[PDB]
């Protein structure tokens, strides 16, 4: 099969992953698999778009984590945002200074 | 003594309703309502600066809120059957908007 | 979601306890609150008024 | 007024009892209870008010002298919950001294310092049996009022956990010392074997903490049994009658029990119980009921929480129970007041 | 430092303002616990639009809200607002 | 030199909304009849409302459009209310509708 | 004569457009400044609407070319009743005059 | 059959496929259930516990949807 | 038959998503005002959605259409798009 050969990307090899490092033994439906594909594409295009308008407004032709930041900022209520900007800060400062 | 004319309750309130829904001037004190985004903000950030326009645009957006959540109040008062408005009202009108969160 | 499935007594998580697990939460009800999961349902919650009342008078 | 008050001392050679030293004020109703001096009608009765109210910000919600709202300062020393303004400060000892104080957050404060001779501030032996005659005076209510314990006079804490831990949270309120495990916090999960006989062999005790299961009904006994074992064993550790000796106890609700067991529980502990609600995410988070004889913890319930909500809240809880965890950070807090009761750890 | 806590300027809001902005709602009569319920909902309001607008100044690396960041917290919260500048 | 507005007929500049969609990072690439369909529409949809505008101050013994004409205009129609449902109009108050 | 005292960017706008299709349609009325402010702000705002539902439709279909056809799909969505059926004959008539002027 | 009748009005001879309908129906049966919900609130602020249709009219009214 | 598909609706089913919503009684007059908005909320998605259809030179409606027109109006719908 050579002109049957069209693969579309996902999220379901990483949400596997990070449902195996929280629950080590419960598992999940390919239906809840894509609802959290859909949840993940839902909450990347949410903070793009977001972040997208933050760069024009300040006339900026640059998307950086700072932008990324300020969207996490606003389109997180309450807590939750506080702790994915502390999450985001220690896995930039993790991954700057790095082998 | 008859002498002082007085009115209805149902004069005077259908009077300035007539009134107040022609009109399009601002109905909240400007000084007060900005002393209230002051205070609002001080809880964000510090040593904030508001422009007069940034004032003024909030005043405006408030105010068009307040009157049309007045209005789905008057729509849940007179649903049941009554002419006054409650605050069981205001709360099923921002329950029914889906702002009680 | 897996607090959830251990709640239900099941080890695979069904949109129910997707469902259950977002909407229990506010700040994420407050996130996905304009938005609709398939195969969810709804909570399980009844207003306070359409029950009869299971009382005894003291009198 | 209140560069003056300065003056009627010094120059005029007048009584401070003879001045207001809270608005700067020249009339006098009464004796101040901290230290020496006069306090006019409004400022007594707010000031009575202001012990009574408790705030999640800071030690107090308003000034200890003179109960104003603003320029709050934090005590150096932390076995001390005192705050006090900074135009007290700045009126009693002399300006610019407010300033400093609040600059670092390591200064002694005017009880906890060798000499309690600032300048113009006098303090009081054997306080709190004259800070009980002015509650009984005009405070209309006599509430549980257990004598205070110097500093120098301080004892280790002895503490009696019952049905729920909360070694953690006096570790992190600086109740039990780290490090060192010489045993003064005993947590028994069961107590129905437990004698006098058992308490006297566990060492005196001093403070009795019970609370209710978490919302997630982890165990399947009835809750009134935390409440009526609590009493039991309160009773148990209270001191010989005709003894100097300080005992507190505390019960904490979260929405477990019902009108029945909660009129119950208030005729036991001969109190109205205390409804706490916590900090909004958008319309109501979770509230908790408390019992206890610890100064300024009946004033900590809110007139504006309401019974139907807090019900409708209990309901959603009870039936949805996502959370489970015993609310240790919302009945944290209540202890605060009992901080210059015993020795803290930093 | 330099500036006194504003506090009680929710009272500035007084009843016959909510009472006029009640009128221009085409109520014609109102209860006395309308105007805490009232406050209440105009202070959450408040708090939503400015807690978007100082974070929308704190990108921009000012310490000034201009009517901008204002139009943008409202267009954000779905509340469109003509007359500022889009 | 024929500016692309009067070659096909429109009011609203064809180089300006050529120049505001290449900056706005839309797409890669922008159509040459893109600008022209568009301003053609904004037109239309500027002409409409000033049209019930000025309809609105005539009746109002008005010669210039102020903003509580802009709010009649678009809350009376029904299509301009359902495009504007979510917009509030700055100095516009609300309509004369009283309850029976 | 005096020139450059101040230098300020000159902000763009819609006014003198909105004030020609306002002399075509009432050749005697006037407008203020604060209605001309939200006339600008209405053309900017369904500028945008119309801009951003014709980069979805361009990103749909996996199409890095936003022509007339996608700016046309974007008003029949967006524009309810009779305002999407003049919108896309008063667009189509602009695009047959612009491509045919020559 | 409600879905393919009512796509008949805006173009002539479609084609669906099952998760299209399977999509439609259920963002379809979640907005009823969450209009009901409304609709039982509506019912109930005016001291009932029976829906009437002005309970559905109100609720879409306070909504922003009658047009 | 070709004009009573609205009735194909029935009593029961309006009775069952009512018992989901939580409504413990219902009126004679509901059904036939319910199959009114569930018709006019079909039509304002499938206006849409066979809109997408005409923009992508298809003929048959996906379910990434009725994703796509129920996200325009705030109504995005999980677990039919990879
Ligand atoms: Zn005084
Ligand atoms: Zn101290
Ligand atoms: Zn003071």
């Amino acid at each position: 099969k050579k002109r049957r050969k069209t693969r579309k990307e996902s999220y379901a090899i990483y949400v596997y992953k990070v449902l195996k490092q929280v629950h080590p033994d419960t598992g999940i439906s390919s239906k809840a698999m894509s609802i959290m594909n859909s949840f993940v594409n839902d909450v990347f295009e949410r903070i793009a778009g977001e972040a997208s308008r933050l760069a024009h407004y300040n006339k900026r032709s640059t998307i950086t984590s700072r932008e990324i930041q300020t969207a996490v900022r606003l389109l997180l209520p309450g807590e939750l945002a506080k702790h994915a900007v502390s999450e985001g800060t220690k896995a930039v400062t993790k991954y700057t200074s790095a082998k | 003594v008859k002498k002082p004319h007085r009115y209805r309750p149902g004069t005077v309130a259908l009077r300035e309703i007539r009134r107040y829904q022609k009109s399009t001037e601002l109905l909240i004190r400007k000084l007060p309502f900005q002393r209230l985004v002051r205070e609002i903000a001080q809880d964000f950030k510090t040593d904030l600066r508001f422009q007069s326009s940034a004032v003024m645009a909030l005043q405006e957006a408030s105010e068009a809120y307040l009157v049309a959540l007045f209005e789905d109040t008057n729509l849940c008062a007179i649903h049941a059957k009554r002419v006054t408005i409650m605050p069981k009202d205001i709360q099923l009108a921002r329950r029914i908007r889906g702002e009680r969160a | 979601a897996g607090n959830a499935a251990r709640d239900n007594k099941k080890t695979r998580i069904i949109p129910r306890h997707l469902q259950l697990a977002v909407r229990n939460d506010e700040e994420l009800n407050k996130l996905l609150g304009r938005v609709t999961i398939a195969q969810g349902g709804v909570l399980p919650n009844i207003q306070s008024v359409l029950l009869p009342k299971k009382t005894e008078s003291s009198k | 007024g209140r560069d003056l008050i300065a003056y009627e001392v010094k120059a005029n050679q007048r009584n401070i009892e003879d001045i207001c030293i809270c608005c700067g004020s020249l009339q006098v109703h009464t004796q101040h209870p901290l230290f020496e001096g006069g306090i006019c009608a409004p400022c007594k009765d707010k000031f009575l008010d202001a012990l009574f109210l408790y705030d999640d910000d800071g030690y107090q919600s308003y000034c200890s002298i003179c109960c104003s709202g603003e320029t709050l300062l934090i005590c150096g020393n932390p076995d001390c919950t005192r705050c006090y303004c900074f135009e007290c400060v700045d009126s009693l000892v002399g300006p610019g001294t407010s300033g400093k104080v609040h600059a670092m957050s390591n200064w002694v404060c005017y009880l906890c310092l060798p000499s309690s001779r600032s300048g113009l501030l006098q303090r009081r032996r054997k306080w709190r049996s004259q800070l009980k005659a002015f509650y009984d005076r005009e405070s209309e209510n006599p509430l549980e009022m257990f004598e205070t314990v110097p500093v120098w006079r301080r004892q280790p804490v002895r503490v009696l956990s019952l049905f729920e831990d909360i070694k953690k949270e006096l570790t992190s309120l600086g109740f039990l010392e780290s490090g060192s495990d010489p045993g003064q916090l005993k947590h028994v999960v069961d107590v129905t074997d437990t004698v006098r006989k058992d308490v006297e062999e566990w060492g005196p005790f001093d403070l009795v903490y019970g609370a209710t299961p978490p919302l997630g009904h982890t165990c399947d006994r009835p809750p009134s049994w935390y409440l009526f074992q609590f009493h039991r064993l309160l009773q148990y550790a209270r001191p010989k009658p005709g003894s100097p000796g300080p005992f507190f106890w505390m019960f904490v609700d979260n929405l477990v029990l019902n009108k029945e067991d909660l009129d119950v529980a208030s005729r036991f502990l001969e109190m109205e119980p205390v409804t706490i609600p916590d900090v909004h995410g958008g319309s109501l988070q979770n509230a908790v009921r408390v019992w206890s004889n610890i100064p300024a913890i009946r004033s900590r319930h809110w007139a504006l929480v309401s019974e139907e909500e807090l019900s409708l809240l209990a309901q959603n809880k009870q039936s949805s129970k996502l959370a489970a965890k015993w609310p240790t950070k919302l009945v944290k807090n209540c202890f605060l007041p009992l901080r210059e009761y015993f020795k803290y750890f930093s | 430092r330099h500036r006194k806590v504003l506090r009680d300027n929710i009272q500035g809001i007084t009843k016959p303002a909510i009472r006029r902005l009640a009128r221009r709602g085409g109520v014609k009569r109102i209860s006395g616990l309308i105007y805490e319920e009232t406050r209440g909902v105009l202070k959450v309001f408040l708090e939503n639009v400015i807690r978007d607008a100082v974070t929308y100044t704190e990108h921009a690396k000012r310490k000034t809200v201009t009517a901008m960041d204002v139009v943008y917290a409202l267009k954000r919260q779905g509340r469109t607002l003509y007359g500022f500048g889009g | 030199a024929k500016t692309r507005s009067s070659r096909a007929g429109l009011q609203f500049p064809v180089g300006r909304v050529h120049r505001l969609l290449r900056k706005g990072n839309y797409a890669e690439r922008v159509g040459a009849g893109a600008p022209v369909y568009l301003a053609a529409v904004l037109e239309y949809l500027t002409a409409e409302i000033l049209e019930l505008a000025g309809n609105a101050a005539r009746d109002n013994k008005k010669t210039r459009i102020i903003p509580r004409h802009l709010q009649l205009a678009v809350r009376n129609d029904e299509e301009l209310n359902k495009l504007l449902g979510r917009v509030t109009i700055a100095q516009g108050g609300v309509l004369p509708n009283i309850q029976s």
